[PDB]
């Protein structure tokens, strides 16, 4: 039983109550980020699932303010708390100083939260993984952050049941600085290399933002031009 | 301070100027005291710059967030009562200020704040130490009926007034035009500055 | 036992303890909501037990404010707790903000401190599902939320014993728009779908809102008229 | 301000005027100073604005909360002794505003609230700086047996003087009726002024 | 072992500690209360145990204020501290509005403290039940309330060993609207149909009120002319 | 193991900590009281134990004020802390009302204290019962209260190792309203019938009250003429 | 396992945790004390144990104030804890009074300390005896004190690993109110009478007070007289 | 089970779960730090990984302020919030005092962080260590620091996976007061002497600092001249 | 499992927990003091362990304040953390008498808060010894302290690895009053009498204190001397 508690190094220096709680992002539906020419985008695959769900609400991009913007695969509950953190985080740097400088600062205190709560008996870690895309005064950027609270950065990357499937094909098809079309396209490409062949890529949610600008989500019939 | 906001059938046009003076002495001739905190809203700030300041942040800040989690605006209204609040909970070490906030929702509106959290809605309002000189304009001028234009000018005149009369007012007048077609607009200083001339006025 | 602490991931990530108290919500008498022309309505059944109880008391459909109302299913002290909770909470948002513009971020409220009780140790998770109903400045709103923490919005859905029978009726049967007493009849229709044939439906509770009116619960002859 | 509360057989009329200054300074001749707290409740406010809106809406979620928890409205007399309760604690840092809290339970009631939490009942009670001018007309023209028709008559009168009289005092005079059979109304400004008209008055 | 703990959920949603608390209070001896004309009433059986003991104390049937009673079955210590919490809390809603409108409220909060010691370890639930009745705005109450924090309001009910016994018989005997004596009669017939035949019913508690009168206790005597 | 821990009810509702708590007193030297003709008193067995003990000195009666003695059985120093909670809060009651009106109200907080001890995890519960018995505004009162928290007002009861011995010895020969002397005499008769046979009864402590007076204790002499 | 947590009863009311606490006082060397005419004297055995210890230092016998002073046995860190808190709860009760009236309070005080430790969970008992002797308002006075918190008043006592042997010798040949020299010789005797024979009894320490006097430690020198 | 829980020891006196952590040290890449002529510098093997990645952002060497650099072995997210502290910390001395004088205090204070969470229940060590390496008022230091809160000060030392193999080349190869030039190849080499032959060194992190000069940051064209 | 917590005692009176941390000491390398003329003197062996390390750097001998040095032997980290709150210690006395009287006082202060933690539950013990060596206005003093917290004042004495084989060397040569040079003798072969023959003493630490002066350190060539 080193396998119980938050609390407990395996003979080999092993968490595995982390590494469990990183099993629960697979259980989540795909979804990916890329930076491009002066920007950076998220595409991500919505499990769809009866014709009774509101879809257009509940959805797994989520803005963190007008230039950042998020996506999650894992625990839904756990996800909404984050992004909610997330967002209070921002804010909290954008009063303190009138601006976000560095995105990467953001990440880290959401990625330090979750480390927190793989450290302290009486919690268990948050089953979530996220990724992270926007525009600060670096440049166009793309992190990930995982229920262990590691961070990385990144030229595209994916989350979910589908990650690996979207990240070897990304490191074969991915070249840098593409313009905002094809990289969509690429994109959407990656995505249909995840499925089960016999089952076709139904809507996914898009969202991109270049420099000097605002996020834009595409609408559904902008996406099913790529479909 | 001189700050204004009058409402119009389908628009707000707040107006302030820019001085900043401790006393007698002007330190600064162009302060900022109009503010844009939301899409179709906007914030006047009269009083201890420091506090001012301090509530121009939040408000940007707390609507911004209200926005992302509600997918829609912060009514006006709901701007207002939130500030109410705000002040209220401290009214015996208080942000010594006054606000006007004003926006479109489904109508226009504009909502006089006080230091104690007292808010009233009104057609018209203005802040500050020269605002007996801007009621007296808009006493004697104003028309439920202006157009944008009409009121852009009617501004103007009234800041025009106050600047000449309380020396706590001064520097270039600054205008903000809010409609739901074009959002929250701050005019240029080429064209407050060409009104000026056409109108016949000063600094 | 990767099974006996709300905190313990199992080694697939899951959290066994929060999937038992979505047990306790399958114990419940099923109720259901469905949006309609300009508004929504909820119907719950009532395990009637005896001519001893008082009716017009003890009931599953609470209003929350006169605009919004739930419906509960699972452990009834817990929905006491809850329904307590959300009235509170709504109160709260009306205090700060003068009105409650977007009916999701009360659900949400609750979704968090449901939620809450699925991470820390110490306590168990509460044993029930809510359906939320109402019309709010988007328009009429049907949310879901479980012992998770987990939300979903709907066009119609169902809680408790007869959940699947429900939902798949609908999924059968359901269109948009209808007036509400073709909805009610729907809804009615769905319900009797659940129930082991050679059961009668007793009297339902029923409570309908639409835009620009308060919440009105049906008494029990309107409701008869549809039996 | 002024504020007054009168009760009749199956009846209470409230009414304020609409006047909000800073000292001499009218800065808002139409501010709100009657609310409907519940189905058969009203309050109206004088004193601190940022106090008695923040009441205001406490007593308006407290109230709604009381009558999903209960499935029944606050009696009148406990809406009072809740203010009373919530006044009185903070006494020494305290909500600067005189209270009316006028509605029907099993029957009409008028209580007056003052700043320590003092509470009384009473067939009629007036607040804020022209109170004493309502007083006199109500002394010598009020009766128990007054229809609704003459009491609303009575109210304009009161508050008619009291503007004339008392410079903190001004607007549009504003008015509800709380019967069982139609609730709380507010009646709507044409018949105000109608009735104005009808008997020979101003503002 | 999905039994030891109060905050551990069985595999099919059950609260076993909870459960548990609740065949502690089948160790009580019978009580009951009923519904008449204008008016409600409790009768208590009392396992009377010695002639050592000091009867005209130690007792079943307690006042909350004038208007409102309350009789216990379980744990005697745990009874008395809720019925002290009924108490104060009684008195507590009493100054805040100057009276008590709706009993339920009362029961409510009562049945929250129980909730609660069901939800949070460290803490053991406690062992008793509760019927509360008396009269209010509303007209004539009567609520009963278990370990679990569970509220329901009856025409009749009971609590204690007897209870099935009491229930039963009175669900074929009770009649709405009863004159008192007659609804006293009926009572302790009920409690009598709950013995071990060859097993005399010795001298029981009773209290009454009807609509604008305070509680009245009937006096041994006054309670013999019924055995 | 519904055994180990004072938070877990067993399957059929029963504390067994508690239940072990009460052994401990049965380990304590018996003691007794008894209401008499207008007055109460006690009677304590002390397992005399060594000539190099102080007797005069550590004893068993103790008075919580002039009117109101207790005695005790179990664990002795949980005994002294009891006994010192009680005489607090005895002061505590004569500075808030100037006097103690019903000696009821001081054996229930005493009783309270106890049955905490019995609900919270991180503690055990006291091993003591106690005995009080004094004149108040009601009259003599006689109490006792167990480890669980539990209060029964008696007209003679007893505690410790005899008590079974003791209460059917008085279950058979108890009169009300006896004169003190007689009392005595029945007390120490009680007590004797308790003992092993060829097992003398060494000087125990008698305590007496009536009303109108304060509490005296017998010296051994006017002892020694009961024996 | 009954043995393995403080706050656990046995199924017969034992705290063995307490009791092996008391296991620990066994592994001390013998101390002891007696009452004699107008005074109160101590000797302590002193484990002897190397010529590189200094002597004059480390030493079980303490002064709590001029007027009182205690020995201890069980484990030393304990010990020292507990007469550090003996003093400062002296000086106590000295700033509130101005004087110590009876050191019967002072070793409730540590008694009560020590029963704490016995009945919260998250400590052990301390693991130690003490025996108190002084002069107060009474008179010569002489306690023990054990790791349960319990409390005796002697005329003569012991504790360590030689008790029962200084024990029952006392209880042969004690006399009361001897001058002080038969007194300390005595006391020798019975210290003797617990050794293993062929085994001497190195230099002990010994301490003396008289109605009216400070507390007299004597001196190597005047002990060996009596060797 | 000596090996659970961070507060047992083994009956060898051993702390397992501390040493367990030290296993998580050596999943990391090596890195190291040597003394030379008025300088010292930390060299970094990056394990690296994948194109997509973004290389001169997530790296090992941290500067700690100007004048003092750590780089860290182990769990990322552990190591980055020891960091934070180091970096906090070290801002904490300067407003105190205006300087950091001494290095090895802001390293103590590190060290001491970590010590505590080997000492108290309810949390885990972390799995990391440090080198720390910079110029204060006495010279050139270099520190490592492990899980265990040990502290030693070195010449050259070396943390993660290849840690002996680059430990005992430098125990042969290291000279005191080289250039910076030629400690640099000393140290690619021992770096290179720690890989599996048949493996390329691919470009690592170089950083130094010399005596009166702030921290430089090898770029990777001035660390290629070196492979 | 007697043996697993630091609360638990065993059957015989035993803290197992105590005792192991006991055996952390012993895998520290040796290190003595002894008492001479007007003065005290610590000697520590240092496992030196690699020419990378720096020497003159970390180093078992710590002086306390001016007049007063301890050694330590076991976990580093500890003994720092000890060290620590033995220097703050002492400077408290400091400012609040201007003066240190008693060494004896700060050893106290130091072992009571080793004493508890082998008392609460959730800490393990320090796993460090320590010497303390100074002059005071008693004179020259020497003590050690141990994980229990126990306390002695030597003439001469030693902990580590070899204790054994110093002490017993010691207690055959060692004598009071020797001049300064004798007495380091006697240190340097004491030692050298624990290493296993064919091993050879490399440079230890010397640090003298003298009545009337500070704390001098001896440099390593006034130490060869003696080799």
């Amino acid at each position: 039983a080193y396998d119980r508690a938050i609390t407990v190094f395996s003979p080999d220096g092993r968490l595995f109550q982390v590494e469990y709680a990183r099993e629960a992002v697979k259980k989540g539906s795909t979804a990916l980020g890329m930076k491009f020419a002066n920007g950076v985008l998220l595409i991500s695959d919505k499990k769809v699932r009866s014709r009774l769900i509101e879809q257009n609400s509940i959805e797994k991009i989520q803005l963190i303010d007008d230039y950042v913007a998020a996506v999650t695969s894992g625990l839904v509950a756990d996800a909404r708390v984050l992004v909610d953190f997330a967002r209070i985080s921002a804010q909290q740097e954008k009063v303190t100083y009138g601006s976000l400088v560095n995105i990467e600062n953001l990440v880290k205190r959401v990625a330090d939260q979750m480390q927190q709560y793989t450290q302290y008996g009486g919690v268990r870690p948050y089953g979530v993984s996220l990724i992270f895309a926007g525009i600060d005064q670096i440049g166009p950027r793309l992190f990930d952050c995982d229920p262990a609270g590691t961070i990385n950065e990144y030229k595209a990357t994916a989350i979910g049941s589908g990650k690996d499937a979207v990240v070897s094909f990304l490191e074969r098809e991915y070249k840098e600085n593409l313009p905002e079309k094809e990289a969509v396209t690429l994109g959407i490409k990656a995505l249909k290399s995840s499925l089960e062949e016999g089952e076709e890529l139904k809507a996914p949610e898009i969202a991109s933002i270049t420099v000097g600008n605002k996020y834009r989500i595409y609408d559904q019939e902008e996406v099913k031009k790529f479909l | 301070t001189t700050t204004v906001g009058i409402t119009l059938k389908d628009a707000v046009i707040m107006a302030t100027e820019r001085r900043v003076t401790m006393e007698n002495f002007i330190m600064h001739k162009n302060g900022k005291k109009l503010f844009q905190i939301d899409t179709y809203t906007g914030m006047t700030i009269a009083g201890l710059v420091g506090d001012a300041q301090v509530l121009v942040r939040y408000m940007k800040a707390e609507l911004e967030l209200y926005r992302l989690q509600r997918r829609v605006n912060m009514p006006i209204e709901a701007v207002a009562t939130l500030l109410s609040n705000m002040l209220n909970q401290v009214k015996y070490m208080p942000y010594m200020v006054q606000l006007l906030v004003g926006g479109i929702d489904t109508a226009p509106h504009v909502f006089s704040i006080d230091a104690a959290g007292g808010s009233v809605e009104d057609i018209y309002a203005s802040t500050g130490s020269g605002s007996p000189f801007v009621y007296g304009v808009l006493e004697s001028q104003y028309s439920e009926k202006m157009t944008v234009d009409e009121g852009v000018d009617l501004v103007i005149r009234a800041i025009s007034a106050a600047k000449q009369r309380d020396s706590a007012s001064g520097g270039m007048i600054d205008v903000a035009v809010i409609t739901r077609k074009d959002g929250y607009v701050q005019l240029p200083t080429d064209q407050i500055e060409s009104r000026i001339r056409k109108l016949g006025l000063i600094l």
